[PDB]
């Protein structure tokens, strides 16, 4: 469910654009650190802001949760779900300096209005081909903001030249094969022996 | 055992003041919707005014169950009322029974911005002709579709001011800016709360309280090339707008070089005040 | 389900700003009585629980100009003499609701501590406050 | 006498938001000064659990139609002490 | 630390320069979310328990 | 609005120079009463305030030639008497006004520290101060 | 006495009829459990949409019930009453069901842009 | 609850459903361990805990 | 088995209040008759109960504003005349209820004790008094 | 409701000043005459009130320049004459007037008692009285 | 409750006082009177 | 540690080197910002309170 | 932290990657250095010291 959350989260800021009538401004999901890698990909990548991920973790306060399915006078045994958060990047890449400053206050002043994003808020294509695997969603965005030491490490692993950026936290995507492991019958006879010991 | 009540609006008061809501030149008075939207946006009246009820105002407010609500730019008060009905106040209401409110400043500056001669005298507002010792002439508290400012018709000194403030009850330590009294039946109908059966009012009483602001001449310094320079006609003092200076003609014996300098606005912080011009120094 | 996050917050505590920095201090705890007679065939103690205790709340936030709210609070205090207040603290959602609420009975101040004054950093003043109170109920559903 | 302090303690939301924040404050106002009745005898039970309760909120006692017209409906029960009128002495002789 | 930090980010290679820390840009899109009317009537029920 | 900061100061305490770099110790403290009878339903006790204290207060500056403040207020102590000043330390703005002051009554120093002397270093000499007092007032409107 | 009870359900040992009862005439349990059920249903809206900063009100021609899961398309200009002069550039939200005007005749939810 | 116990009557719950179960006699699938009468009866409450349930029911 | 705690109780004295900080002495005792003549084959003493003898009890409370109860009642002492009581003690339970009970016959105040002063003590005024009885009961069903 | 703390007080004793340190010894009592014949059915005696008594009342203060107020009224004693004062001891509110007041009847000093000297001890000299009367009135309205 | 000091522009002083060089202070204070009769009043208990 | 975080922000490649500190350069423009008189008249209120 | 390390030694341009750890790889030779008879015989010899 990686691509098809960000697919979504996509498609969101471009109809946001669209309403603010600006014709220019397009994000496009790619990798930063071949901006200026000059093989084949850098010609995409020219005068749009770009959205990639940077780091994935594990929440660990629902790792312990069972998932066992009780039914009838009968029970089905599954593995525990995996839950994952992201960090994310906007990077603006625009030909003008003055025209990437603009881009970043607008995903800024959207994300502060609408930071909640359900299967029934969204408005991307339920008809599309590649997107018949999603079902039910809600994820949350979170500003998030590095100091001087954490920049160093981020920007060293994408090849040392910075760009206009924010950084962004993405909440719970789950993700679970839903699997059947063994199938048993409940217990419905019971029987005590006592002995004098 | 079954308890209810119902609340319905009594009497709203409109507090409003130049300095914060024009715009250089252009008026509040006569700016178009959006306009008087945008300006108010911006406004808090609490900024520099505090206004509370006396000791013998609360004690009546709680007896007839009045209460008292703020906004940033307005007072609106409010009264129980019966069961089943719009009108009728759950207590009777006389015609002589009265509310007083005391205003107070808590903005150092509102002085040097406000254009009203204050100098010991007391500002005093009401719907109702007072009884005072010395010959006075009277003008009420302004109703809200009426034009002007608060101007020197509304001070009072010597032994009138005296009459007041000990009516008022007030507390030695003074800090009184002035007195807002009301009554609950006025000199003329459109003043009043009520109507001559005690039914409330089926339009509500919409009153207004105006202050206007101080204009001057500004002075521009240049110590590095020693030239002083003035402008030829007084600006508006203003909190948020801006008046752009940049011809010769604009001012009194202006600069050889005028091209190559900038004129800021100045502040109202300071500034001198004579019974002619009053003038804002600004430095280069 | 999903965690709940605790940056999100609001306190009512009697004045007009309910925005603060950190709150922290929201504790229960039961003192221990313990015993054993001499004829008993295991040598450990039996536990039961006896008399209660509440923890101090330290509220911080930001200095601005012309909020001296703390001071005021701090100055009623005549004697044995003081105003007590009730205190209600709640976690908010996306929606800005609240969803655990701790109520706090009988609170008064009892410390009151200003920012000190650096020149060499960049930094803002904080201001803190630790309140004594009587009792607490936690809220959830 | 707990009428009075009740009232005083909703009248001041008179034009507040009529919302789960305001239920919130008003719920709190209300038991903190029952429970102290309770601490000081007036009312009957073991822990104030079982001498009052209060209710306030869509969904207990407000539904759609109140938030539209803007009632806000506050429900309250006390466990009252009654005293004790008739004393009743009866005689015998032991028996031995 | 924190030169070698910034420079880091910028290429390694160091120009005559001073730093500065700008206070309160305000970003806020001022939409409305809901509307509602404000508290008019209380009602209050009481029981003997 | 808009928080402010706390690298812009200044201490009038009847010398020379105002500047400083460091001030600490502003704060106001009540000790508590606390009480339960054995007839009480509530198994935890009731708080009252008692009798109040204040805290020694902590200034630094730097040495500079031919001042020689800090010693010569430390040698007017003659057995039972001092000379004891009034104290004012104001938080400034931007157009160096006060806004928020912090109010002393009868202070004396009890303990005048000088720098150490250290070979390696490249450093600054700083001598600090620590005054007793008997009262603190907090101004801001 | 602290009521708040939505319902009582009682079953009897023997019913009206039958097909009701838990148990035959002699006492022993039916050979094929009874099963009862309980189903609520769902209310149904008009859909409003406010426009405050192009100053447009829009409403849809019929109504939609309200779910907890599903989605509604709304894309022509022929299903709402007085669409926007730019309508081809807008989208329409489905609402929530935490604020609802109910009356006597229809039912509305209210939704900005 | 008290009869349930006396006679043997057990409670489970399902996310769509509840079903009883009951103590029967060894040996067999049908006879009730102990004699069940056509007026015994069980009862139930139901409460709410979703706030919204008024709106969208 | 649990044994019960000592912190829940009421006093029954004929004044206002029930509530008390302290109670103390509660004890019965006998005297020892000895015995031994010169034949016996054992040289200790044979021992026999003599008269009985019961302790004075001791209660303590802090004091109120407008509660003068315990000079009122010593005061009813005239020559060889004073006001008697009945004294109830008793331990109490969750439902505050009574569980062990000490009854008192006859008591009167032998002393009256009133509460120290001193100019740096933080601490609650404490008064308290001696009682004189007849007899000690005590019930446990 | 709260008890009242014992810090702040004044004390009324012909003097110029009415601060202390300490005040102690306001106690009052009585003696029991016990009573047995041989006849009765119980072992233990009858109790009734004897004779009162009051204990001696100690006040304590620092010393000061030109006070020399508890030698010149000791210095007052002249084989059995000696000046006796009405002495008023008072417990007071947050508006600094009386709450619980102890009134004492023809009160002189047994004994002065002057501060002890030690090279190395950091402290107040402290000086105190002892005075006899004949007594006691409490008074809680 | 004992006393009160003013000091400043907008409390004691105006624009024209700055231009001035004036200053002006404002002071309150609570000083205490005493009592010149005493007044004894006699009767006869009633019992 | 410290010319580790020196040469990186130079290029790498150290040289053979001498560091000093300068102490006290002066930086002010020297401009007036206001002017007024000083007190000279002083005047007191009592009031019996 | 951690990834600055692990792409520092690799380049320093990441990719989308995940990262697992495997437990027990468990490498023996098996080969034999002696072999030598066990107790079979205790003799035990006591003086008087």
């Amino acid at each position: 469910m990686i691509f098809e959350v960000l697919k979504i989260l996509t498609d969101e800021v471009n109809q946001n654009f669209k309403g603010l009538e600006m014709e220019d401004s397009e994000v496009v999901l790619n990798n930063v650190a071949l901006i200026d890698s000059q093989q084949d990909v850098a010609t995409e990548l020219q005068n749009k802001v770009i959205l990639s991920m940077i780091n994935l973790r594990e929440e660990v306060t629902m790792k312990n949760f069972p998932n066992n399915v009780l039914e009838g006078t009968k029970v089905t045994y599954k593995n525990p779900k995996l839950n994952i958060n992201l960090f994310l990047i906007f990077c603006a890449n625009r030909t003008g300096y003055k025209k990437s400053l603009s881009d970043l206050s607008r995903i800024l002043e959207f994300f502060q209005h609408k930071s909640v994003f359900t299967q029934s808020n969204t408005s991307f294509d339920r008809d599309l081909e590649e997107m018949e695997n999603v079902k039910n969603f809600r994820f949350t965005m979170e500003l998030f903001t590095p100091t001087f030491e954490e920049l160093n490490y981020i920007w060293g692993t994408l090849g040392g030249r910075q760009y206009p950026s924010v950084f962004y936290k993405l909440n719970l995507i789950v993700i679970d094969r839903d699997a059947t492991t063994s199938e048993e019958g409940v217990i419905t006879n019971i029987h005590r022996n006592y002995e004098t010991l | 055992m079954q308890v209810s009540s119902s609340f319905r609006s009594f009497l709203k008061l409109d507090i409003l003041h130049s300095y914060f809501l024009n715009d250089g030149e252009k008026d509040f008075s006569s700016m178009n919707e959006e306009e008087s939207k945008t300006q108010l946006k911006s406004y808090n009246w609490k900024d520099f005014l505090e206004i509370y009820p006396s000791q013998k105002t609360s004690h009546m407010m709680r007896g007839n169950k009045i209460f008292f609500k703020s906004f940033n730019d307005s007072i609106i008060l409010a009264i129980k009322v019966e069961s089943g009905t719009e009108n009728q106040p759950f207590n009777e209401l006389y015609e002589d029974e009265s509310m007083t409110f005391l205003l107070s400043l808590k903005d150092q500056y509102f002085g040097n911005y406000t254009d009203l001669d204050l100098a010991d005298q007391l500002l005093y507002f009401s719907n109702k002709t007072p009884v005072l010792p010395e010959a006075f002439t009277f003008k009420p508290i302004d109703r809200i579709n009426q034009s002007g400012t608060v101007g020197e018709e509304y001070l009072y000194e010597g032994e009138n001011k005296k009459h007041l403030l000990e009516e008022a009850h007030l507390n030695p330590g003074g800090g009184v800016l002035g007195i807002i009294q009301i009554y609950m039946k006025g000199d003329t109908p459109v003043l009043s709360l009520i109507n001559n059966d005690g039914t409330l009012k089926n339009s509500l009483p919409h009153f207004k309280i105006h202050f206007s602001n101080r204009k001057s001449t500004w002075k521009y310094i240049n110590l590095k090339d020693d030239f002083e320079t003035e402008t030829k006609k007084d600006y508006p003092l203003t909190k948020f707008g801006f008046i752009l200076l940049d011809k010769k003609s604009d001012f009194i014996s202006p600069p050889a070089h005028f091209e190559k300098y900038v004129f800021p606005n100045p502040d109202a912080r300071r500034i001198k005040i004579t019974p002619t011009k009053n003038y804002s120094e600004i430095f280069i | 389900s999903y965690p709940l996050s605790k940056f999100h917050f609001s306190v009512e505590w009697g004045g007009t700003k309910i925005g603060f920095t950190e709150v922290s201090g929201l504790d229960l705890e039961t003192e221990i009585i313990e015993y054993r007679h001499g004829a008993s065939p295991e040598y450990s103690k039996i536990k039961m629980p006896g008399m209660q205790k509440f923890s101090n709340i330290t509220l911080k936030r930001g200095t601005f100009k012309s909020d001296n709210e703390y001071f005021q609070w701090y100055n009623t205090i005549n004697l044995n003499k003081v105003e007590r207040r009730d205190l209600t603290i709640s976690l908010l959602n996306e929606e800005h609701e609240p969803v655990v609420t701790w109520k706090v009975k009988n609170a008064w101040p009892l410390k009151v501590q200003s920012t000190d004054l650096k020149g060499d950093g960049n930094e803002v003043a904080i201001e803190s406050m630790e309140l004594a109170h009587e009792g607490l109920v936690i809220q959830n559903e | 006498m707990a009428e009075e302090s009740i009232k005083k303690a909703t009248e001041q939301f008179v034009f507040e938001p009529n919302d789960g924040n305001t239920w919130v404050r008003v719920r709190a106002m209300i038991e903190n000064f029952l429970i102290l009745q309770w601490r000081a005898g007036a009312l009957a039970g073991a822990k104030p659990e079982h001498a009052f309760y209060v209710k306030v909120g869509l969904g207990q006692t407000m539904t759609a139609q109140d938030i539209l017209e803007g009632n806000m409906n506050v429900e309250i029960g006390l466990a009252v002490v009654r005293p004790a009128e008739f004393i009743i002495l009866k005689f015998s002789h032991k028996m031995q």
